[PDB]
């Protein structure tokens, strides 16, 4: 009984996807294909920074008026960048829709890049760099990251390096925008109160301008040593499957059934074809090893014995989560946007609740084994780190005897 | 013994040939130090198999061979190489006291060496002056050992006595003050 996700194509390639529904507020974005997977290492900060840039203003609407005019109708604007999709999302009301979609416009083109800004906004994302150092999951997941995609454009972070943050030009950041705004690569995603023939036709009126033009895992380990720090993060990871492949699914029901450090996180990061599947946990240096050791044995377990019980639990666990229907608005449109960028369509829950119920046992400790057993993991660690055991004992403890 | 060997160690952990703290760098034993282990009782196992199999008699005495006669005695006796170097110690003292206790020292010399420990570096990596004097001292233990085999006339002697001379002079005399002066040339002392 959940509404269908209606999907169109504009001549531009720009899909306009909505799901509409009782909700009078709703969540209207853009997604593009472009993160820093696509940059070359000489404008690793370019998404970032352009991400900074695209709310001060614009060629039609100079400065802060244009943000005037967001403040206006009470609603919200949103941006963020991962290292394969970049987001421009508003969340109004529903009767404000022509104009926000008019203003998602102005962000994707006519954009207008300040010189004088550019250098204030260099010194915002220098200084949060500068502190960003801060936050030691991220660190820790930039860690794992580097030292599992060395070599490829996977391994850059996000925000780039000091070095090309401070060594950035208008010109360069044009060339990101022109380069990696393609309408083809561009989702106009919709959720809540609002009709799809009317948003059809505002993009239709704007947007319709925009114009129309493999990964390998280095299995290793990355250790900052700092025992200053109070606590010690600690990731872990395998290659995962991708976007596509199906047994995801199964992988996340295995990540269900996982859920002794302070605090223990499960991820299945997915790229396309590729992916990061492990467990990031935060932890007193005396207790590192223990927990490793702890760790491994679960995921052995599950590829060497799991039974119909605990599979029934991470069924339904994910399904829970997995639900994400009315769950929020924002939510509702992001997942239309990275269903149109990375699916191609709009997977429907009751086709994710029929892939839910077809894993059982066999298939999961099959599919476990294909992807944890016998593998080469990459390995991040940061703090007080010196009783966390090497690349020997980890690949040692990543099967059984 | 050697159990007891074994736990006065691990109290403070083995030592590293550069002779400084190696607290930051130590990895684990069993997957890095035990196939090391492993590789080296392998190689110490085709010395050994090659000097039994193929080569079993070279180590030994012939005279060994005969029955223990209480009214002959072997023309040329000498104890095995091993006890060598310090059987020409004995040989070379005149007196027999002298030459029992000398020989005693010799094996005891080493037990006195953590007390003519006078650098401030530990180990010898760094240390060129006291390697020519350590490398001086495995050569005279060399010629203390053919000495012991070699019979009792001239010169084999006079070397006898000059090379426990040398020998004694070097771990007593000689290191302590060639790491007094290495500690001057690099301006400690
Ligand atoms: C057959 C008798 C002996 C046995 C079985 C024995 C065994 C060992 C073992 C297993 C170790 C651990 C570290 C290593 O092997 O490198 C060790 C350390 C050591 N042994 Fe011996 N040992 C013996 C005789 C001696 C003697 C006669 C000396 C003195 C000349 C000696 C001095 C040492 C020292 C100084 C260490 C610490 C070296 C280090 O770990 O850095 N041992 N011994």
């Amino acid at each position: 009984s959940v509404p269908e996700t209606q999907v169109s194509i504009l001549d531009n390639g720009l899909r306009v996807a909505s799901e509409q529904s009782s909700h009078a507020t709703c969540t209207v974005g853009v997604w593009i294909d472009a993160g820093s997977r696509y940059e070359t290492e000489k404008n690793n900060g370019a998404g970032y920074f352009l991400e900074h840039l695209a709310f001060k203003g614009t060629k039609n609407r100079p400065g802060n008026a244009l943000e005037k005019e967001v403040e206006s109708i009470g609603a919200h604007l949103n941006a963020y960048s991962t290292r394969e999709h970049t987001a421009y999302l508003i969340k109004a009301l529903s009767k404000d829709l022509p104009k926000v979609v008019e203003l998602l416009a102005d962000i994707v083109q006519n954009s207008s890049l300040e010189d004088s800004q550019i250098e204030k906004e260099r010194d915002v994302i220098l200084r949060e760099m500068q502190e960003n150092d801060a936050s030691m999951q991220n660190v820790v997941f930039d860690y794992l990251h580097a030292t599992a995609f060395q070599g490829t454009p996977l391994a850059q972070a996000v925000e780039g390096p000091s070095e090309n943050v401070r060594r950035l030009s208008r010109t360069d950041l044009t060339d990101y925008l022109n380069r990696h705004y393609k309408a083809p690569r561009m989702v106009l995603a919709a959720a809540g109160g609002v009709e799809h023939q009317q948003l059809l036709d505002l993009a239709q009126k704007h947007l319709s301008s925009v114009s129309r033009v493999p990964c390998r895992f280095t299995g290793s380990e990355i250790r900052h040593r700092d025992d200053a720090l109070p606590l010690a993060h600690v990731a872990i990871a395998v290659e995962g499957p991708g976007w596509a492949n199906p047994d995801n699914v199964t992988l996340q029901v295995a990540n269900a059934i996982i859920g002794l450090c302070q605090s223990f996180q499960t991820f299945n990061i997915s790229y396309s074809d590729t992916g990061l599947l492990g467990a990031h946990f935060v932890c007193d240096a005396m207790s590192i090893d223990d927990m490793v050791f702890f760790l491994q044995g679960q995921w052995m377990r599950l590829c060497t014995s799991a039974t119909e019980s605990e599979v029934t639990r991470g069924k339904n666990i994910l399904r829970n989560a997995l639900v994400s229907h009315l769950d929020g608005t924002t939510p509702v449109c992001e997942d239309i946007g990275r269903s149109l960028l990375t699916y191609g369509r709009r997977i429907p829950l009751a086709e994710w609740e029929s892939r839910i119920q077809e894993v059982d046992a066999q298939m999961l400790r099959d599919i476990c084994s294909k992807y944890f057993y016998d593998q080469c993991p990459a390995v991040a660690g940061y703090g007080p780190i010196e009783q966390l055991p090497d690349y020997n004992r980890i690949r040692s403890g990543m099967f059984w005897l | 013994l050697a159990i007891v060997h074994l736990l006065f160690l691990h109290e403070t952990g083995s030592n590293n040939p550069t002779g400084l703290n190696s607290d930051a760098d130590k990895i684990p034993f069993h997957p890095y130090y035990t196939i090391k282990d492993i590789l080296g009782i392998l190689i110490m196992f085709l010395i050994l198999m090659t000097l039994v199999l193929f080569f079993p008699d070279m180590l030994g005495d012939p005279d060994n061979y005969m029955p223990a006669n209480p009214l002959n005695t072997p023309p040329h006796i000498k104890p095995e190489w091993y006890f060598l170097f310090a059987y020409a110690i004995l040989r070379s003292i005149p007196n027999k006291l002298g030459g029992v206790l000398a020989l005693i020292l010799s094996i005891l010399i080493l037990a006195l060496m953590p007390f003519l420990h006078t650098s401030k570096q530990r180990s010898l990596m760094f240390r060129p002056i006291t390697q020519i004097l350590y490398w001086i001292l495995v050569a005279n233990l060399l010629i203390l050992t053919w000495i012991g085999g070699q019979p009792v006339e001239h010169p084999f002697i006079i070397i006898g006595q000059l090379a426990s001379i040398s020998y004694f002079s070097i771990i007593l005399i000689l290191m302590p003050i060639s790491g007094i002066i290495e500690d001057k040339m690099l301006k400690l002392y």
